[PDB]
């Protein structure tokens, strides 16, 4: 029946009432999230998909159907180091009490967590993949379109999933690429297409990636499923840092790198439906 | 006993059922709606 | 007598107030719904159809307004197989009770619903016909066009519909048929017709089923009779499944894949007027 | 006076409660209604017009003023199937009431009043003329002008009411012609005279015409007076109709086919100030 | 009798006019009106 | 149908 009071806990599993501020921030920053709807399942998950159609009570000709099966699985894993770095000692930490110490890790890990989640999430780049990606299911069901930049490109962005019985909801496209958009307006008629008051495309919600690695992307989704569960649990010592490197060449000596270092991680899961759009660059 | 064992596992169920509430409030600072 | 309480019930006719919240919800999902009107009927009425027109007090009505004599009925059944499968056990659904039950249900029976109405009413391709469908009525009186889109066509359409009765109320052509909606910019007009932001061919709002059948089409009819009367019914089951297909080759073993099922037979009707436009394509 | 309880009276003159409920709402579809505006009056009326002006006593002023009067009347009686066609369920309609049974024909008269008023008001097509209004101020002064598109077409609309002081108020042009009113952008000052979302010409309110005869229409008035006086009444019969059509080439036989007709009593009102423009089409 | 029937006059035309209102809703929600 | 004279005004958009 924690609170208040104090703070030599090391040990730290979060209660309801500190998980919810933490989490909207790692949720609202995100890209893939402000995309996606959601659903509440445990660790592992029984749901199914796909429509049906019968007649009430006749039979003529035939009727062909499918019905699905699937499942989430696994979680993503990392440690803040930004904030540890820049913590001395825990009776410091002792002094604010329990209730503080989240609120000032609320933008400490939170920022880092869902950073690594969006490149693992739209991208097939970071090591820890599970339900294979947006950019994954492009590949199997080809729906790509050549280096080309004018109003064409909004035309064959949509055209490609629009085969499929499925409308064009989002845009995720990086702040490099946003910047070439602006100069676009159309021939005919005299209006802008993309806009900074107005934040559309074609009156379309558009999301911006951060992420280093794509060039002169675009993508477009409306179908997506993604899932938070359990707690962030947290656990913290001075022991070794192995996935961490101490700039020039060593890990960390923790002993001697004397540095209050935490643990964190939480079951984030994904699933993904494989009919999306996708643009890229050719040049030659 | 019998009324104890009851009336902690139905505090517990509605606490474990209002997570999912704090699911719908997401809903709302999505984008796409 | 079924208020909140609980749910380890097999059976589960609805009552009005659970029932009304998921009719709605077929509605926005429908497009047939849009094209027509409601006047309803219990198992089936004698009812009459056609606009009155007013004679005056001075003159007499010299023209004719006419009326017609009609009487349908039919239901339309829909077994939820994703949504019974989905439930593991009814025992585990007794927490959620009777009325949570029907709320997680909302979103999903409807959407069976009314792609099976939509089908089967405005094509002739789903097999639960009735009263003969609007692609029936097409070939009874003959309006249709040899596949071309151009601003003199979807015109002359129109002016084809109006030399019988009513002018045209709005169009429903196919969400993958929109790239030949952009293309059309004419030389001695410089415009485009169908509008990109809203929704319009040339001002007649347009929507569309998104049944995987049409190629090119261009349907419009204006007046025309939707039923939606009495309750889905519920009913749980589990022991064998005809017209449903399970993950290959295999029907449904209910007893050894060991999964519940939904069977909701809900009661809709419909009527179609006689003169109906229509556009495909042939080329060889 | 009467009650709700039950519902055998075939004289159905309707009372001030149930006479406002019918009529308040058939303003909404009604076009003119909105244009024009609403009075009371004693059965008959007659309206005076012009400006008597006078100082007090420094000079006897040398032009005269002219009074004048100006009369309104004639009525519009109906013949609606509507509810008398559930002539097969009236003892339902019973038990129902007779408040709820005009709630039923609310939207079903009232749609089919409003339809033949305005072709009378607007155009003059039907065969129910008597303050010939519109169509017959274009004949008499002729304020028509030549088929373009251009503000400059718009500022000659105003321009040519503008010069015997009466104010542009308001445009009308049917949904048709709104695909037309995209192209307008001017060379100079580049921006939409027409917006898409908020229904506006030129920043004065567009209504759309329904009745099938003006293709590219832009009229502009704002200034008359519509007026629904006294009891709308009722009365059923099972008499054979003159004035009217079976199947083909038949009659309505009353006596053997089980059927009934409401008459509706309304009443109308028009008024003419002759200062209205309109526009259509250069030779097609 | 005579009361319990004045009663169930009530009840049925009550629950058929939620039924009416279904389709006025209707009417709101389609595209043209 | 003093209640019919401002609603008509209410309902209309010219004002």
């Amino acid at each position: 029946p924690d609170n208040v009071m104090m703070h030599e806990k090391k040990d730290g599993t979060l209660m309801n009432e500190f998980t919810t501020p933490i989490l909207q921030e790692v949720m609202e920053n995100s890209k893939i999230m402000q995309l996606g709807k959601y659903e509440p399942m445990e660790g592992t998950e029984k749901k199914f998909t796909f429509w049906a159609d019968k007649p009430g009570a006749y039979w003529v000709g035939e009727g062909q159907k499918i019905e699905t099966s699937k499942a989430t699985w696994v979680n993503a894993t990392m440690r803040a180091f930004k904030l540890g770095v820049i913590l001395p000692v825990t009776k410091e930490f002792l002094n604010y009490t329990y209730s503080q110490f989240f609120e000032e890790m609320k933008p400490m890990i939170a920022e880092a967590f869902y950073k690594k989640f969006d490149e693992a999430g739209i991208l097939n780049q970071g090591n820890n993949p599970f339900g294979k990606s947006i950019a994954q299911s492009i590949e199997k069901t080809n729906k790509v379109i050549k280096g080309d930049f004018t109003q064409d490109n909004i035309i064959d962005l949509e055209a490609l999933l629009e085969d499929d019985e499925l409308e064009a909801n989002a845009f995720i496209s990086k702040t490099q690429n946003r910047s070439l958009l602006r100069k676009i307006v159309d021939p005919e008629t005299k209006e802008r297409i993309y806009d900074r008051n107005s934040d559309s495309l074609d009156g379309l919600p558009v999301v911006n990636l951060k992420s280093s690695n794509l060039k002169r992307g675009e993508l477009i989704t409306g179908d997506f499923d993604k899932l938070i569960y359990g707690i962030p649990q947290l656990i913290e010592y001075k022991i070794d840092e192995t996935a961490q490197l101490s700039t020039v060449k060593n890990e960390d000596g923790t002993p001697v790198n004397l540095f209050e270092q935490d643990m964190v991680a939480l079951r984030a899961t994904m699933h993904v439906a494989l009919h999306i759009a996708d643009d890229k660059a050719f040049a030659k | 006993q019998e009324i104890s064992s009851e009336l902690q596992q139905s505090e517990q169920s509605k606490q474990k059922q209002y997570g999912t509430t704090l699911q719908n409030l997401a809903k709302q600072n999505r984008i796409i709606k």
